[PDB]
């Protein structure tokens, strides 16, 4: 009796985790699915959309030092020329001349 | 798609695979 | 014209049930001759800003 | 052949041959091919196709295995062979994260942020995280490395410090002082992170030793800007070194 | 009390000086004229009268008919009409519309589409059912409407108890009266109030942007009380409106009145439709005016009265449906509104007080530039339903048929030519049974052959569900503000064969998934656009059952599943294929027109030939609802078509 109950037992628990592995795959279509499509926008999109992503959000975390300036109680510019070193500049008015 | 045309045609094609591949085994 | 790619079973037809090319339909042939065509608009203008709405086709058939 | 060429087509390919060999009934001989694809792809829709194909075939068997132990009565060895089959089953949804990290860093090595993911999912299996850790500091090129290469480097000797072996780190940090970064501020944020350690374990003469390193000048009067000078050389103009 | 209530207003309509007028000319003559401004009463007390007529004559009690153009103006005029006779809707007033039957064996009124009533008279030709027939809104001159004048005027001369009354909102009554025999005009004057007319010094270069500016300032700088309507062309040109207006007025901060802002467009449900007969919002605390503005197409051009308009916002513009006989297509494009047009616009805003009409162009441009009459409906539309229709009435002589405005014979030409080829004409041209059967069907004669023709490909419970998604609107609601879940939710149902078997798995898994309201929104599926859907398959199902057609399916395991589907759309659009030519355009056939897949299409890849459902003019023309078809079925399938003697290269 046990024993066979046993590995009916021990087969329907590998059968429940067969079928949760096929539910786990078929959750792994879907989101391979939503994955290579977003692949697909990836793609769809420009070449260099995430280089120009990384500009603007490189522009985007100055403007939120801009915004953490306005919430000490300080103009951004302000801030910006205690914060310059000079030696920058210099090398503006060189590129300049 | 031509990538999705042959997702199509082996999944149908594996499991006929899968049935002549235990027959043959 | 177009009946060159095809077997000219439209004319065909028409004539058939009486129809005499170059007039038009109906019990006293009151109908136009040729199809309405349709002009695209270049933008989205009010009316008199580029002249006369009406194309001579559309003028002709029904003052 | 065809495969060599038909470049683009590869994984439908090696579907196509592992299905020759299920009908040849050599289905081990598809699982090689499955793997070996697995190993070959470098797209993910690709190894989406591969990953589908190769778990339907894992299905298929497994239930096979299920139904001619039942009907054949079990031998050991083969109700071993079915629990064989799910647990490499298990293997394969629980590798599918690592493999498809894993893919596109074979598309881009220079991917610091999927070497933070793989670790990610290392999480809790220390080797595996040391490993890919070095892995990743080998790999990287800093010259063409999406995401800034010091960033390994902090994570590297973090998990040493969270495991408390604060001299291992330091020789981490003093290999990475030995790295040329693509920017004096890779290097200098290391630096950083130097001083910074011997604060929080408040080894502070050692701290300032390592900064008077840092900060000590070239036999030249050199520039913070000229690439050809060595980064560690550059670094003693450094801003954030001399404020800290 | 609330039909004595009715009552009170019904008799302030200008009609009812006219009743006894109209009652000794109805009782005396077979056909006449009756012309009356939109407000005058003619929907709603006009067949009232017919019935009190229709009453006293003895035997057995015929209906009255009365057509109206547009299913909006029938369904919410029978609600209206069944309240003013005191009677239950589906009683003795009922109501009949494409793909919506409400009437019963009581039915003495029925408001109904020109479709259902031209329908109705492929099965009753002397239209027996009815004693009276109200052609309503005639001046539209819609493409059923065109055709029941003619078939009325064959049944007047077989049927002398029959009375028929053409109701009509222009001055173009001439046509109509010459037309029915020199028949007598019964011409309602106005009661509207005065229009004060306004134009611009110069033209607007932005009617969009103009009409927006016109309804906002309307609102706040009007002293007088009073509804706005601003006429637009179309669904998502309005819903862009709509989205701005909003924007641009909670802008200007809290001072400015409320603004009642309610679409009225055909794919509404009739719920949020009957939503119009709602009493305008009050003025605020502050004294700002309480405004409501409905911004609509043309369905509230006709059959419909708003109380409370005072002000008109005409940009001059509505969308129309076109057909290019010489290329086979069928489209809408937005055109120009006539001055009748303009005047019924205008002759909106005098119904409840005094009125203002602001006409977005010069004052010169109205005189010399607009057109006098709307052009006839049949005159711009693909005949091929309508011959269709009229083979099944028995009208032989399509030549000589007398319609009032008569269509171009060449398109009269593709008609015929796409029956003949459709075998549902022979080549003698006489209507075969495969016609007849697919006259029946409320659709067009491309999507009733496919239907029909696809039992034996046993695939007719699918292409019953694609023909049912393609007789309701698109049913992936793609806002511009949720594009990206949108297409994420549509990939999930996306087939590699095509936008037919995309709508067949959009259409499975909404029965699958129980007709859930929340699957469609998280689907980002039209629920509206469905449930029509399984309306529209239901009752085409119960033509199918009528007809005997076997509802057959395909094993979906086997390969030839959606092949066997994709052969069966080929018998009903095998004109309507293109073929990829080798610099990667395509090529559609016989009429060599150079076109692109739609960008709404599933479809990244081009196939060598492909069939479409819809032919989009535009900018760039476009096929819509794409589907990959193999060049050896065609010449299989349909070798009178693809004869190669006479087929262009291609």
């Amino acid at each position: 009796a046990a024993a066979a109950e046993l590995a009916a037992q021990k087969r329907e628990q590998r059968l429940r985790k067969f079928r949760e592995l096929h539910l786990m795959r078929n959750e792994a279509r879907k989101l391979n699915h939503q994955e290579v499509v977003e692949e697909d926008k990836r793609l769809k999109l420009p070449a260099n959309w995430e280089a120009k992503k990384a500009r603007l959000e490189w522009e985007l975390k100055e403007e939120e030092k801009k915004k953490e300036c306005a919430a000490r109680g300080e103009d951004y510019e302000k801030v910006k020329l205690l914060e310059i070193s000079a030696e920058d500049a210099e090398r503006w008015e060189r590129k300049k001349k | 798609p031509d990538y999705q045309q042959q997702c199509h045609e082996m999944a149908e094609r594996l499991e006929d695979s899968v049935l002549k591949g235990m027959q043959a085994a | 014209s177009w009946e060159r790619h095809t077997k000219g079973i439209g004319q065909k037809l028409l004539q058939k049930m009486g129809y005499v090319p170059g007039r038009g339909l109906g019990k006293n042939a009151q109908g136009i001759i040729n199809p309405i065509e349709a002009k695209q608009r270049k933008g989205k203008g009010a009316v008199g800003a580029y002249g006369s709405e009406r194309t001579t086709q559309s003028m002709q058939d029904f003052p | 052949g065809g495969l060599t060429r038909f470049t683009d087509q590869l994984g439908k390919l090696w579907c196509s041959l592992a299905d020759y060999y299920i009908r040849s009934g050599h289905f081990e001989k598809a699982r090689d091919v499955y793997e070996e694809a697995i190993r070959t792809v470098m797209t993910v829709r690709d190894f989406t196709q591969v990953f589908d194909s190769y778990a339907q075939f894992e299905e298929s068997m497994i239930a096979a295995k299920m139904e001619t132990a039942s009907e054949l009565g079990r031998e050991e060895e083969d109700d071993v062979d079915l629990e064989l089959r799910l647990a490499r089953f298990e293997q394969l949804i629980s590798r599918r994260p690592l493999l498809l990290n894993s893919v596109l860093l074979r598309q881009n090595p220079h991917h610091v942020h999927e070497w933070h993911k793989r670790v990610a999912l290392h999480q809790g299996r220390p080797r595996e995280i040391i490993n890919t850790y070095t892995e990743a500091v080998q790999t990287v090129d800093p010259f063409k490395a999406t995401g800034k290469p010091h960033t390994l480097w902090v994570a590297f000797a973090k998990f040493y410090e969270d495991n408390g072996q604060l001299d291992d780190a330091r020789v981490i940090l003093e290999k990475a002082t030995k790295v040329n970064f693509k920017q004096v501020d890779d290097l200098a944020s290391v630096w950083c992170q130097c001083g910074e350690l011997e604060l929080r374990h408040e080894n502070y003469d050692e701290a300032l030793r390592l900064l008077r390193k840092a900060t000590a000048l070239p036999a030249r009067r050199a520039e913070y800007f000229d690439g050809s000078e060595p980064v560690q050389n550059r670094v003693y103009k450094s801003l954030k070194v001399w404020s800290m | 009390p609330r039909y004595y209530d009715i009552l009170k207003k019904r008799l302030q309509l200008p009609v009812w000086e006219y009743k006894d007028r109209f009652t000794d000319i109805l009782v005396r003559h077979q056909s006449f004229v009756l012309v009356g401004e939109t407000g005058s009463g003619k929907t709603t007390q006009i067949p009232q009268w017919c019935v009190e007529y229709m009453r006293s004559l003895p035997g057995p009690k015929r209906g009255v008919a009365c057509t109206q153009p547009r299913r909006v103006a029938a369904m919410s005029v029978a609600q209206r009409v069944a309240d003013e006779m005191d009677v239950m809707l589906g009683q003795e007033v009922g109501y009949s519309i494409r793909f919506e039957d409400c009437s019963s064996a009581k039915t003495i009124l029925k408001y109904m589409t020109d479709g259902m009533l031209l329908r109705e008279a492929m099965n009753d030709p002397l239209l027996e059912r009815y004693g009276v027939i109200i052609l309503d809104e005639a001046h539209e001159r819609t493409l059923a409407t065109d055709i029941l004048m003619g078939v009325l005027k064959e049944v007047v001369r077989q049927r002398s108890d029959l009375k028929v009354i053409v109701m009509s909102a222009t001055l173009d009554a001439g046509k109509f009266q010459i037309y029915f025999d020199n028949c007598p005009l019964l011409t309602i004057p106005g009661r509207t109030h005065p229009v004060e007319i306004f134009y611009t010094p110069e033209p607007e270069r932005d009617y969009l942007e103009a009409a927006i500016r016109t309804v906002i300032q309307i609102h706040m700088c009007e002293e007088e009380e009073g509804d706005l309507l601003l006429f637009l062309t179309g669904q998502e040109e309005i819903d862009e409106a709509c989205k701005r207006i909003k924007r641009e007025v909670d802008d200007l901060g809290p001072e400015v009145g409320d603004i009642k802002i309610i679409p009225l467009y055909s794919t509404l449900p009739p719920q949020q439709q009957q939503r119009i007969f709602e009493p305008p919002p009050p003025k605020k605390q502050n004294g700002a005016i309480g405004r409501k503005v409905v911004v609509s197409t043309n369905i509230a051009e006709t059959s419909l009265t708003i109380d409370g308009v005072v002000f008109v916002i005409d940009p001059g513009f509505a969308k129309q449906k076109v057909y290019n006989p010489r290329i086979r297509v069928e489209s809408l494009l937005v055109t120009a509104i006539s001055k009748a047009s303009a005047q019924q616009r205008a002759g909106r805003a005098g119904r409840t007080r005094p009125g203002k009409c602001f006409r977005l162009y010069t004052e010169k441009a109205y005189k010399t530039e607009m057109q006098d009459n709307t052009y006839p409906e049949i005159l711009r539309s693909n005949l091929g339903s309508v011959v269709l229709q009229l083979k099944k009435l028995g009208i032989d002589d399509l030549v000589h048929f007398d319609f009032m405005d008569p269509p171009a014979p060449e398109t009269l030409m593709r008609a015929l030519e796409l029956l003949n080829y459709l075998a549902a004409l022979n080549d003698d041209g006489d209507l075969t049974e495969l016609g007849s059967m697919m006259a029946e069907f409320p659709l067009d004669p491309q999507l009733a052959k496919m239907v029909i023709a696809s039992c034996d490909y046993n695939c007719s419970n699918e292409v019953l569900s694609i023909t049912a998604m393609l007789s309701v609107p698109q049913c992936f609601v793609r806002p511009t503000e949720a594009k990206k879940a949108a297409d994420e939710a549509k990939m999930r149902f996306a087939h590699i064969d095509g936008d037919h078997l995309t709508l067949l798995n959009v259409y499975h898994a909404f029965k699958q998934n129980h007709e859930s309201v929340q699957w469609c929104y998280d689907n980002f599926i039209n629920y509206r656009s469905l449930m029509s859907a399984d309306n529209v398959r239901q009752q085409l199902s119960r033509i199918m059952d009528r007809f005997n057609l076997p509802r057959r399916s395909t094993d979906f395991t086997s390969r030839d599943y959606y092949i066997n589907i994709r052969k069966a759309l080929v018998t009903g659009y095998f004109m309507q294929v293109a073929h990829l030519e080798r610099t990667g355009h395509y090529l559609t056939v016989k009429d060599n027109q150079v076109v692109q897949l739609h960008p709404s299409t599933v479809l990244d890849h081009k196939p060598e030939w492909v069939l479409y459902n819809e032919f989009v003019l535009t900018t760039k023309n476009y096929i819509r609802t794409c589907t990959d078809i193999k060049p050896e079925w065609l010449v299989k399938i349909a070798p009178q078509y693809y004869d190669m003697s006479n087929f262009p290269q291609c």
